[PDB]
RNA sequence: CGGCACAUGCGAUAUUAGAAUGUGGCGCUCCGCGGUUGGUGAGCAUGCUCGGUCCGUCCGAGAAGCCUUAAAACUGCGACGACACAUUCACCUUGAACCAAGGCGUGUACCG
């Protein structure tokens, strides 16, 4: 519970849902990330990315 | 209160005198009740009182004792900011070694015992022995061990031996050793052996030496002994709100040390075993080590957490440290901060400002004003009644508020109009309205951009606020010249529509009375706004002395014209509004009005052109539509026949008649002319469309599109856009960076389908990721850049030197790039510059050159004049104002006082962002060749023998308008100083082919040519001709593999030829690929060939930092005959004969690269050798200053204008200066440095200037360029190298050094919070380095 | 590498373990020495009086 | 929003940047380099030692103004002297001297 | 290992191989009194004391014992009748228990 | 009103002399020590003080004056 | 990126020689990496990370 | 000319499996009780006397009693807190854990 409750709650993935609009809550539920955990990050890459 | 900075190193009784207490526990506070726990790392007799004024038991609670200590509990009862303020110390029980000075790069007990660090290491973590000065019996001093060894040593020698290990040896190797026999040792290594880069080392280690003892040190500090504890207040475990606390991970480091420390005593007091006690003492020296820097051991983490912890070189060392975090940049007070918005009504001496800020910024003036008018008795009252916000305090703020200059600043605060003060007007409403002609200079749009206001809070920063930040005096940019306030998008438009005129209009071709019955026509209705019109204006100017003559004449002008007429004031003449006023043209009109009229009359007529721009754009209705695109006719035709063409061009190479890359380029070619037709399709299909008529048949004009008037008002955008707009877009790059062979044969009025757009998506990514890049790097670029040259301060009024540098115009192979006069005009003359006809002064010697002056130098032929640069200033430490030049937001000269290298550097690093054969002559003249030297041949031409040869085609008036790097051996058609006509290719050279011609005219021969080794036989199939043609070095044989091929003439006699003025022949060595073509015994004339030889922003930030090019061109040291030496050994040696001085010079060459000269010529010192790039440091070496400081003016000032981005070059050579401060000595004399010593310029200047002022003899020196990320760290002052690079290597080599700060130019002072030495505080500093030791 | 714990486990792995009896030997040893500190104080007779 | 003087941050005794912890618009590096761009120089002593950092300035300021007396006495900030804490408290003595 | 080596030592002072024990069993107890000792006297930034760190543990392992009991975690309610400590002090000693918060987090 | 202080620039030149000027004249009026010399239009000190340097009656020559001529005033006045 | 075997160049940048390197890389979806990867020299090469 | 190793810069500003037992002494605990020196915001808007009066109220100067002193401090008697030492039982048995791998630069040391 502890590892499980460790990632839903606090990670790079995972974050609160932008609902202030329906468009706004649609498309943040279909966004694919290349960032968090076994991801590249922001300093380290990287142009053709 | 003080004067300079002093930094050394800490001996343990001074780590005893500074502490209050020895913190022998560790635990910090009781869990319990909170109170502090007796003694650990929060204490109340080591550090002080919890409460203000109040013991820990309570026995003193009061002010009735100060002085006294409780005697149940130690409280010195005192207030409680002392807690912030006194020190612990914590008495380590084995030494220990100070992570500083072990693990930075320059290692200083590494290279002070002169030992590698890898056993030092080894010798601290008891991994091995090393002995201490243990005698003379085997074994040297520096000579480790290891423990068998050890027991070797032993057993061999019992006693007068003595070996430790650990931090006790390093200390005892420091304490033992005597430095001055040392330096004495090393002085002597120095004057008699020479081993060139260990010497080189030596003296840098005795350069440490003699700085050492100089010092007040002593080496074994450099060992912790007693370890000195922070603060608790700076280390603070406070209550949150919730029971929880926050503890600084100081407390966790504090805390282990002290545990290890404990454990160690304890373990020495059970006397343990020695595996035992070397572990822990390995533990304390990492607990330590990992106090002192975290991050140069395995990164000791922190409890129930994986992330590093921060420990006090990461408090002090980054972005997040004290010195650019809470030290240059502070969070402020009576600050605000909203969205900004337009509002055009505003004078621009003021802003908009709300009415709930002002009354939350400016509460303490509220406070004033109420208990001074007495409505609030007390001030709890006047608290009261701004929280309820009555009617009466709103007349006190507006009193309050009313000539009280506010301070604007934008976020990206780049250059020095970031910042600018404003008189506020009080707003219904939340957002800060801000001045429209202002937000050109904040790069401000109203895209929802918020901005920030300071306040002024004392009386002398609203007069700094009102003299000097003042939007009215800032009209004129840093910069450049131009103005910054130029009117920018809806003014421009509504000047545009305003002063035009179309053929047939109301009131066409009637007359006026003046300007003033011109706009009762336009608003009556009666005549239109734009037709042509006989009006009567009365213009006045300043031909007399600064007197207003009247002229009045009937002009033949527009309607529109003369309403604007009105608003124009008195001196200007009327050919500033006759034409039609675009962006340029009106950036001229406020140019030349304030180059007469002064500052007011150009404030006022700026906002009077805004007004009349706004309303009349109102007027003007101009609005954008989907009719205001016309689409040419001509369009698909093109692209059919484009398409067409790509259809051929694929049935030839379906053929197999092309490759592949010509087909390619082919494509392109015709994609890119298809491109062009198309735009000059769609220009002349929206610029004169508009064809009407009057008292005729028809006539054509420019367009009332809109786009049309939004593209040539200069507005928004260019043709380029409209391009896109209208005709095809473009040729699309793939993110190989090739580009694709099928354009976007669709504009945006049009659809495009979903491919061509998914194409064009990438060239928009992109665009958006380079933005944010080079945003980021130019931030990093000005921060270097004013980091480099914040010391500048002009400080002396005049040095009257007679140096200075030579400008001339900058022309190259084109046209003119930047005339002569927008380069000199506002700098100062170093002698006086005559007329053609010599002997004639027309300026004196040093004025000030104004434009007037610069109109009599285009009135008289004048093309070059020397002029003082502040790069060959004689003023010691700053730059004299009469040597700077003028240009400021002022027009006069540079004020004494004024910081110039903060304005140089914002103005160099502000557009950034902005940042990405024959002879065919264009015009006409005479022509000028510069260094030639030629000989005609037999078919009357001309061909060169020197490569110096510059072209310069200088017409009637003596200037030049056209240059051309001659290329060696070319064949001029005319010869000098005939007068050439266009188009005419003089000198026609083959690029492809190196020319190795000659002199001479007789029977070339063959010398040391060997047939199958150093040539071969060809028999050529197209020519015929059959030759022996020098090989490569891979066949040529171990005989001819030295023995090179060379070429010698003779006459008929068979006596050989010598060149007709001097007694060498012409014996030239070949190459491999040199083409033998004319055989042995045949006749030449003079100078045929003996042979033939065929086939962005970093830019800025590579210049400045003068980082070494990767191909350098190489450059001859000393003028003479250039000779070669010994052959194949993948160099050669160039060998150098001056007739004059000593010879012996050689230069090792990569001789498979393609030289310049040939052997039989002769260089000049700085002449090249090959091409290609070159370093700074050569034509610094070689040339001069003034060389090099053109090379980077030159080179830079190349760089922005390819951008079309003006710089003043004052900014770019004092930049040039802050570079070169360093300069190593070479002849030290009767000075007291050394001959490999790096001290800065202006310090052996004024050594040399007291010693050559006596009869004695000087110090000659050596000027050594440095790179701006190394210039700005070799200081004498070590705060402004300590603020932004590096930090723990500029504080353990100023901590060596017992160095000294004396606060010296504005980054001390700034950390130190005091008066900057620069602007006002000027006349201070100035009087208290009058009272200072006087 | 510097990593202090392995330093400890190298500087600590030369030394070998015991056998079942060596214990009982170095047992021994401190019976020795404790018995000859013991008779070191039964020689002197300051000790005994106090 | 806006700020005349509210809360101030424990380890260096600077007004805290947020909302609506009252904050306080950053004058950072760039903007200390616009000021000393221009002559500010009073400017500049104020907005990095009395307005801000002073312990003992920004309250004599205030009794100052309300007075109705425009005038600062300047002293030296804190973060400075902490930064003077923060090195002495390594082996390193940096000190001030004489006059 | 260090204060695991003191505690070895302490055992080789106190060692009697007369009772014919190994050194292993005799010394075990002296190494884990001598580490649970200094994990309960020096690991803690606000230093709490032995006995209420074993009351923390003894909390922690009911806790532990009682969620796979009961399912959801265990109120302290439930913790009055589990133990013997009337749970106004459960309260506090759950409380105290709180490591703080690194400044720099 | 004060929106542009050119013609105290060319009074007194340098630029920089002209805020401390002005600030020692705003500070005479502002502490009661003196009283304007120029009729004030409800202006602040800071305006006033530039006014009274545009009239030319005020520079740093004339405060030296006036200052001396205080201290010896108060010699007099020390009885 | 998915777990599998990665054929990469890496062109051009080591020691500016000229000449392209060529490395394969095994991803694993948990575990270690694995890396084959050649020299300027025409020698093979192995890394376990 | 290669390899190994290390250092260092940038990567925007701003806004958001322990369990149990005993004994001992201690108190920088503010927790009940006793003794000791030792006060203060009450009568007093004149309790009293005298003087001025704009007054029967306010100003100016005096003396006394009753009643508020365990407050402040000191020292002992209870509670609590922390600390030390000792004992009994049960278990345990000889070399750990750890992350992270995608950018662009600058430089130093060692070896061949
Ligand atoms: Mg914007
Ligand atoms: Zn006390
Ligand atoms: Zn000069």
């Amino acid at each position: 519970s502890a590892a499980v409750k460790e990632f839903f709650g606090s990670s790079q993935l995972s974050q609160f849902m932008d609902q202030n609009n329906p468009l706004s809550e649609i498309t943040h539920k279909r966004r694919i990330s290349a960032l968090g955990p076994g991801g590249l990050t922001r300093e380290r890459a990287g142009f053709e990315v | 209160e003080f004067d300079a900075i002093k930094i050394a190193l800490a001996s343990p009784d001074m780590i005893r005198s500074w502490s209050f207490g020895e913190v022998k526990k560790p635990e910090t506070i009781n869990y319990r009740t909170f109170k502090p726990e007796r003694d650990g790392l929060f204490c109340a007799r080591i550090f002080g009182p919890v409460k203000d004024y109040e013991c820990l038991c309570g026995k003193y609670k009061r002010l009735k004792h100060r002085g006294v200590i409780c005697e149940k509990c130690g409280v010195e009862v005192t207030q409680t900011k002392v807690r912030r303020e006194r020190m612990g110390h914590i008495e380590l029980a084995s030494p220990t070694a100070h992570i500083w000075f072990l693990k930075s790069l320059p290692s200083r007990i590494g290279l002070l015992l002169d030992m590698p660090l890898r056993d030092i290491e080894r010798v601290l973590y008891f991994e091995s022995y090393v002995v201490i000065e243990g005698g003379m019996t085997n074994l040297e001093r520096q000579q480790i061990l290891t423990e068998e060894q050890y027991l070797d040593a032993l057993e061999e020698f019992g006693d007068e031996f003595d070996a430790k290990m650990g931090a006790e040896a390093i200390q005892a190797l420091l304490k033992s050793m005597d430095l001055e026999q040392e330096c004495e040792q090393l002085r002597e290594e120095l004057n008699e052996t020479n081993s060139e880069t260990k010497r080189k080392k030596l003296t840098k280690r005795i350069k440490l030496l003699e700085a050492f003892v100089q010092s007040g040190n002593k080496p074994e500090w450099m060992i912790l002994t007693v370890l000195p504890v922070l603060p608790p207040d700076l280390r603070p475990l406070v209550p949150l709100d919730g029971g929880r606390f926050a503890t600084s991970d100081l407390n966790d480091l504090y805390r282990r040390v002290i545990n290890r420390n404990n454990r160690l005593k304890r373990l020495l007091d059970l006397a343990a075993p020695d595996i035992i006690v070397r572990n822990e003492k390995r533990m304390l020296q990492e607990a330590v080590d990992a106090l002192l820097d975290n991050g140069r051991r395995g990164r000791a983490i922190t409890g129930s957490n994986k992330r590093p912890l921060k420990s006090l070189a990461d408090m002090i060392k980054g972005k997040q440290g004290r010195f650019r975090q809470n030290l240059l940049g502070k969070r402020v007070d009576y600050s605000g901060r909203s969205v900004i918005t337009v509002g055009p009504y505003l004078r621009l001496h003021q802003c908009g400002l709300p009415k709930k800020m002002a009354l939350e910024l400016f509460k303490p003036f509220i406070y004033g004003k109420l208990e001074l008018r007495g409505l609030a008795t007390t001030i709890k009252a006047a608290k009261k009644m701004v929280e309820r916000e009555e009617a009466v305090v709103w007349d006190i703020l507006d009193e309050v508020i009313r000539e009280h200059p506010v301070l604007l600043n934008r976020a990206p605060t780049l250059h020095r109009l970031g910042i600018q003060a404003f008189e506020p007007v009080l707003i219904e409403g939340k957002a800060i309205q801000l001045h429209p002609l202002v937000c050109a200079a904040y790069n401000a749009d109203f895209d929802g951009d918020q901005m920030a206001v300071h306040v002024p809070l004392t009386l002398e920063a609203q007069l700094e606020a009102r003299a000097l930040m003042m939007s009215t005096n800032n009209i004129l940019s840093p910069a450049n010249g131009e103005p910054i306030i130029v009117p920018s998008q809806d003014v421009v438009l509504g000047l545009y529509y305003m002063t035009r005129d179309c053929v047939n209009a109301k009131g066409e071709g009637m007359v006026l009375t003046g300007p003033k019955e011109a706009e009762r026509l336009y608003r009556s209705g009666l005549a239109s706004l734009h037709a042509r019109v006989k009006v009567r204006i009365t213009e006045y100017e300043k031909d007399a002395n600064g007197e207003l003559v009247a002229k009045t004449s009937l002009k033949d002008t527009t309607v529109g014209r003369a309403i604007l007429w009105m608003i124009v004031p008195k001196g200007l003449p009327y050919s500033i509004v006759n034409q039609a006023l675009g962006k340029k043209a009106i950036s001229k009109m406020l140019n030349t009005c304030y180059r007469i009229l002064g500052l007011k009359p150009t404030v006022i007529f700026a906002d009077q052109i805004m007004y009349t721009g706004f309303a009349y754009a109102a007027r003007s209705g101009a609005s954008v539509g989907i009719d205001d695109m016309v689409i040419p006719e001509k369009k698909h035709e093109i692209i059919s026949e484009a398409e067409a063409e790509v259809a051929e061009i694929q049935e030839q190479f379906q053929s197999g008649l092309v490759t592949a890359g010509e087909r390619y380029n082919k494509v392109i070619d015709i994609w890119a002319a298809a491109n062009d037709r198309v735009s000059k399709a769609m220009m002349d299909n929206l610029q004169t469309e508009t064809v009407i008529n009057r008292d005729g048949q028809e006539e054509k004009q420019v367009s009332f599109n809109s786009i049309y008037m939004m593209a040539d008002s200069g507005a928004r955008g260019s043709a380029a856009q409209i391009r896109q707009l209208a005709g095809m877009r473009g040729l699309m790059a793939k993110p190989d960076g090739s580009i694709i062979e099928t354009p976007i044969t669709a504009n945006f009025r049009e659809g495009l389908n979903v491919l061509q757009y998914f194409i064009s998506t990438h060239g928009a990514r992109k665009g958006l990721a380079d933005t944010a890049l080079k945003t980021a790097n130019s931030g990093y670029l000005t921060r270097r850049l004013v980091d480099v040259a914040q010391d500048l301060v002009v400080t002396e009024d005049d040095c009257g030197t007679h140096e200075g540098i030579m400008m001339t115009p900058v022309i190259e192979g084109g046209d003119v790039k930047e005339p002569l006069r927008d380069r000199v005009l506002g700098r100062v003359t170093a002698e006086d510059v005559l007329k053609p006809g010599t002997a004639d002064i027309l300026v004196p010697r040093n004025t000030l050159l104004h434009e007037q002056w610069c109109d009599l130098l285009e009135e008289n032929s004048v093309d070059a004049v020397k002029v003082r640069s502040v790069v060959s200033c004689d003023t010691d430490f700053g730059v004299c104002a009469h040597c700077y030049g003028r240009d400021l937001a002022r027009g006069h000269i540079i004020n004494k006082g004024e910081a110039i290298g903060v304005i140089a550097a914002q103005s160099i690093g502000e557009p950034g962002t902005q940042l990405t054969s024959s002879i065919q002559v264009k015009n006409k003249g005479s022509i000028k060749l510069s260094n030639v030297k030629s000989v005609v041949n037999s078919s009357g031409k001309l061909v060169i023998t020197s490569r110096n040869t510059e072209l310069k085609l200088i017409d009637e008036f003596g200037r030049t308008k056209e240059s051309y790097k001659v290329p060696y051996g070319a064949v001029l058609a005319k010869g000098d100083g005939e007068q050439v006509a266009g188009g005419e290719t003089v000198a026609n050279w083959d690029p492809h082919t190196m020319p190795v011609i000659t002199e001479v005219s007789g029977f070339v021969r063959f010398t040391d040519m060997i047939d199958g080794q150093t040539i071969t036989r060809q028999t050529d199939e197209l020519t015929g001709l059959s030759s022996l043609v020098v090989l490569d070095s891979a066949e040529r044989t171990a005989g001819g593999k030295d023995l090179r091929p060379a070429l010698k003439i003779v006459d008929a006699q068979g006596n050989d030829v010598l060149i007709p003025g001097t007694d060498m022949p012409a014996q030239y060595f070949l190459p491999g690929k040199a083409i033998v073509q004319l055989e042995d015994g045949v006749q030449i004339s003079s100078g045929d060939t003996l042979a033939r030889i065929p086939q962005g922003l970093p830019r800025v930030a590579d210049l400045f930092e003068a980082r070494r090019p990767k191909e350098p061109a190489i450059l001859a040291e000393i003028s003479g005959i250039v000779s070669f030496g010994k052959e194949t050994k993948g160099k050669r040696r160039l060998v150098i004969t001056p007739v004059d001085g000593s010879d012996p010079y050689e230069e090792m060459i990569p001789k498979w690269r393609q030289l310049n000269v040939f052997e039989g010529e002769r260089v000049e010192r700085g002449d090249v050798i090959s091409d290609g790039p070159e370093a700074p440091h050569d034509i610094l070496r070689l040339r001069g200053v003034h060389a090099v400081t053109r090379y980077i003016v030159n080179e830079v000032q190349d760089v922005y204008r390819l951008q079309g981005v003006k710089i003043n070059d004052k900014h770019i050579e004092v930049i040039v200066r802050q570079m070169l401060r360093k300069a190593t000595i070479v002849n030290a004399g009767s000075s007291d440095f050394l001959e490999g010593e790096q001290v800065e310029y202006s310090r052996v200047k004024i050594a040399n200037r007291e010693l050559e002022a006596n009869g004695k003899v000087g110090a000659t020196y050596s000027r050594d360029l440095l790179g701006i990320t190394k210039a700005s760290l070799a200081t004498e002052s070590f705060i402004s190298a300590a603020s932004f690079q590096e930090t723990t290597r500029v504080l353990t080599e100023a901590a060596v050094a017992g160095k000294r700060d004396e606060l010296r130019g504005l980054k001390e002072n700034v950390i130190v919070g005091r008066l900057i030495p620069a602007g006002t505080g000027y006349a201070y500093h100035q009087d208290r380095m009058r009272r200072r030791a006087a | 590498t510097t990593d202090p714990v392995r330093m400890y486990m190298r500087e600590m792995g030369t030394v070998e373990l015991l056998t079942r009896e060596g214990e009982i030997d170095i047992a021994k040893r401190i019976e020795d020495g404790i018995n000859q500190v013991q008779c070191s104080v039964a020689e002197y007779p300051e000790a005994i009086t106090y | 929003h806006a700020r005349s003087t509210g809360s101030y941050s424990l380890v260096t005794q600077q007004p805290l940047g947020g909302k609506a912890q009252f904050g306080g618009q950053r004058f950072g590096e760039m903007e200390v380099w616009a000021l000393e761009a221009y002559g500010a120089a009073y400017t500049l002593q104020e907005m990095l030692t009395v307005k801000s950092d002073d312990v003992n300035g920004r309250t004599k300021m205030y009794k100052n103004i309300v007075d109705g007396n425009h005038q600062m006495e300047p002293g030296m900030p804190e973060s400075f002297n902490v930064l003077l804490k923060e090195i002495r408290s390594l082996g390193i003595n940096i000190e001030l001297e004489d006059e | 290992i260090q204060e695991g080596n003191i505690g070895l030592m302490k055992a080789v002072d106190k060692f009697e191989y007369r009772r014919g024990y190994k050194f292993s069993t005799y010394a075990t107890w002296w190494i884990r009194q001598a580490i649970t000792r200094s994990i309960a006297d020096q690991a803690r930034t606000i230093r709490i004391p032995v006995h209420m760190i074993e009351t923390i543990n003894k909390l922690n392992r009911i806790s532990r014992q009682m969620l796979q009991e009961m399912g959801r975690e265990p109120t302290p309610e439930e913790l009055a009748e589990r133990m013997l400590m009337p749970e106004d002090k459960i309260r506090k000693v759950l409380k105290i228990a709180k490591e703080p918060i690194s400044m720099e987090t | 009103a004060r929106v542009t202080v050119q013609d105290a620039v060319e009074k007194i030149g340098n630029r920089f002399d002209l805020v401390l000027v002005a600030a020692r004249r705003a500070r005479q009026m502002q502490v009661g020590g003196k009283d304007p010399l120029v009729p004030e239009e409800n202006d602040k000190t800071t305006v006033i003080a530039l006014r009274e340097i545009e009239e030319g009656l005020i520079n740093n020559q004339i405060l030296d004056v006036r200052e001396r001529q205080e201290q010896q005033e108060q010699e007099a006045a020390e009885l | 990126r998915s777990p599998g075997v990665f054929f990469d160049s890496d062109k051009g940048k080591t020691h500016s020689s000229g000449k392209v390197l060529y490395n394969a890389r095994i991803i694993p979806y948990r575990g270690s990496w694995l890396d084959f990867e050649f020299d300027p020299k025409d020698n093979l090469f192995v890394r376990i990370d």
